RNA sequence: UGGGCUACACACGUGCUACAAUGGGAAGUACAACGAGUCGCUAGACCGCGAGGUCAUGCAAAUCUCUUAAAGCUUCUCUCAGUUCGGAUUGCAGGCUGCAACUCGCCUGCAUGAAGCCGGAAUCGCUAGUAAUCGCGGAUCAGCACGCCGCGGUGAAUACGUUC
RNA sequence: GCGGUCGCCUCCUAAAAGGUAACGGAGGCGCCCAAAGGUUCCCUCAGAAUGGUUGGAAAUCAUUCGAAGAGUGUAAAGGCA
């Protein structure tokens, strides 16, 4: 649709744009402000020219595969230098300073009752 | 994080050692207790034996490594698994 | 026919000159394009093969021939004669059209497309491209695909040497790596 | 060629949206829009955003900035 | 001096946030109390989307400030969706405090959006301004609370009865 | 006596026709097929190398080499490209 992702049609345009990877609520509001499109109007009602302008805005932005490759390059960069952060990534442990005796399930995965 | 105004940080003694070694054909290991030191583009090309709590572990510097605290590159504690 | 026109006009004289061909009959040319779609999943559910066949037919414009396992294999839960794998053979105008579409439209749409390999040659002058995924062909419709799949396209040419094949394919347009 | 077993196939024109570079090739898909073509013939048209000419690899010039190294980032941040 | 007490296949306790519509988002609008402040509380103004930075005011204080509290009430939007719920995890970029934030602080912006759809056996508190639920202050304190002490807002259901 | 065997097919024994015994050495049969029969037309294999998404030794595809090293419903011998 916009950048190759079929945004929801019935929802309001702000939320539909957020469904784009790399675009949050703040960025969605910003691009709608730039394009002059109302936030309430649904995408199914958005005219094609509005879509073209929004595509132009997004093209100016960096999102989707570009953003994922960038962030993964950073993580890959940490691991390749072998930083403490890289080893945290390598072993799937919290990297930002959390305690691991408990919790840490998000990074570690599911519990292994052993 | 670190305030931009304060500029980058590095221990003065460590900075002096690297500066004296700058005009060196072959960089020699720099033994430091300073974990706090940030890495600098000048630091590139050197091997630094950073104290890890019980000994100075040598670590090689490079352009990618610049911009981070030295102590991070030397893990403190060892854990192999259960 | 555009690719055929480009071949006869530019490529044929260029290759003749480069390789000092005594007679124009020596000119290497694309003989056929054999697109092969290997589907072992047909063993689990033949509908996967059905959709693969339908997508392949949409892409190629010809009803594919459904190859069958020449020999029973227990390792893959395979039985002799099972209809696993399909193919389409394109010659002449259809061959040229599909190759031209592949060069222009299909290849760029590959994610982070840095070109195609340059060592995938049989050693006689025939090339094969292993497509990792569909949806790069405009006819796939990007949504009907319940399961993403790839393919292996085989370019068979009259080139005796992989070098001639590579140069011919390059001149016809091939983003080697 | 056997009849009534193949999917429909028709000539169709292609234009590179980025540049407008035009070429005629057959296809299975059908485009509602139709355009004329030298020899005064009209065919369905498939506009293409990314084609050979458009894509940076074929041109030989790459849009992307190749990112910035950390050394230069550090120099810029701290004016060194 | 540096490191650890912050480890981490797992087990348990105590809490914080949630699983959504008696809700979330945007806008408006109203009512507290307890306590703290000299190099500290800090008004107002400038810059900053924000964290805050700058200038600068009053106050050793029923005199100035922290401090226009949040639920509330009134409009707009969302429409039952693992979502405009969720806010874990992670990348980038900042703010501060401090000689110093990597081991190893808090906070903010952008980026991402994890498990989680009301919880097995069993188990905890409470008989009224109580439970439930909502904020506010403070002690430690350069920096750092979902904990502790205290304060105030709204505000129930039930008690048949002593067999276990 | 116990065990084995009893009819039929294939090989060796079997001494280059045929036949030829042993409680000699090896295996098969008591069916199957409505095409796996008839005829007309057409086709040539097994493997190996090289290349190739899932895919791996090995599924499917292509080129080359490859005279049989395959297949011939069912044992073996003979025979068949
Ligand atoms: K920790
Ligand atoms: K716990
Ligand atoms: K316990
Ligand atoms: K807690
Ligand atoms: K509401
Ligand atoms: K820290
Ligand atoms: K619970
Ligand atoms: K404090
Ligand atoms: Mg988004
Ligand atoms: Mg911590
Ligand atoms: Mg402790
Ligand atoms: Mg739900
Ligand atoms: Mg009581
Ligand atoms: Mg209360
Ligand atoms: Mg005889
Ligand atoms: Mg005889
Ligand atoms: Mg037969």
């Amino acid at each position: 649709r916009i950048a190759g992702v079929d945004i929801p049609r019935d929802k309001r345009v702000v939320v539909s744009l957020t469904y784009i990877y790399g675009i949050g609520n703040t960025t969605a509001k910003k691009v709608l402000a730039n394009v002059g499109v109302s936030e309430d109007v649904r995408v199914r009602d958005l005219t094609n020219e509005q879509t073209d302008a929004i595509r132009a805005e997004i093209d100016k932005l960096k999102v989707e595969g570009d953003l994922r490759r960038e962030v993964n390059l950073n993580i890959k960069r940490l691991m390749e230098i072998g930083s403490y952060r890289g080893i945290r990534h390598r072993r799937g442990l919290p990297t930002r300073g959390q305690n691991t005796k408990n919790n840490a399930r998000t990074r570690k995965g599911p519990t292994k009752t052993v | 994080g670190r305030s931009l105004k304060k500029g980058p940080f590095v221990d003065d003694h460590l900075m002096k050692k690297v500066e004296a070694q700058q005009g060196a054909e072959k960089k020699k290991v720099i033994k430091t207790w300073s974990r706090r030191s940030t890495i600098f583009p000048s630091f590139v090309g050197f091997t630094i034996a950073v104290y890890d709590g019980r000994k100075h572990v040598p670590v090689y510097i490079q352009e990618d490594m610049v911009g981070h605290k030295l102590g991070e590159f030397a893990p403190t504690r060892t854990y192999r698994g259960h | 026919n555009r690719l055929k026109e480009k071949y006869i006009k530019e490529v044929t004289p260029s290759l003749v000159e480069k390789f000092n061909y005594s007679s124009v009959m020596q000119t290497p040319k694309v003989d056929k394009i054999v697109i092969n779609m290997g589907v072992g999943d047909a063993v689990s559910n033949a509908k996967n093969l059905d959709k693969a066949v339908e997508e392949l037919a949409l892409i190629t414009g010809q009803k594919p021939l459904i190859t069958k396992a020449k020999k029973s294999i227990a390792g893959f839960r395979l039985r002799e004669g099972m209809p696993i794998g399909a193919k389409v053979t394109l010659r002449g105008e259809r061959m040229y059209e599909f190759l031209d579409k592949l060069v222009t439209v299909s290849l760029p749409r590959v994610r982070d497309f840095h070109g195609v390999s340059k060592k995938a040659f049989d050693g006689r002058g025939n090339y094969t491209l292993g497509i990792k995924e569909q949806l790069i062909f405009p006819e796939v419709d990007y949504d009907l695909v319940d399961k993403v799949r790839g393919m292996d396209i085989v370019i068979v040419t009259t080139a005796n040497t992989d070098e001639e094949s590579r140069e011919l394919l390059a001149q016809l347009g091939m983003p080697f790596q | 060629m056997k009849q009534d077993i193949h999917p429909n196939y028709q000539p169709v024109v292609f234009m590179d949206s980025t540049t407008g570079f035009k070429f005629l090739s057959g296809s299975t898909k059908g485009s509602s829009e139709t355009v004329e073509w030298e020899d005064g013939n009209t065919y369905p048209l498939l506009r293409v955003e990314v084609t050979s000419d458009s894509h940076p690899f074929y041109t030989g010039r790459q849009k992307f900035t190749q990112a910035d190294g950390r050394v230069d980032r550090f120099n810029k941040k701290y004016g060194l």
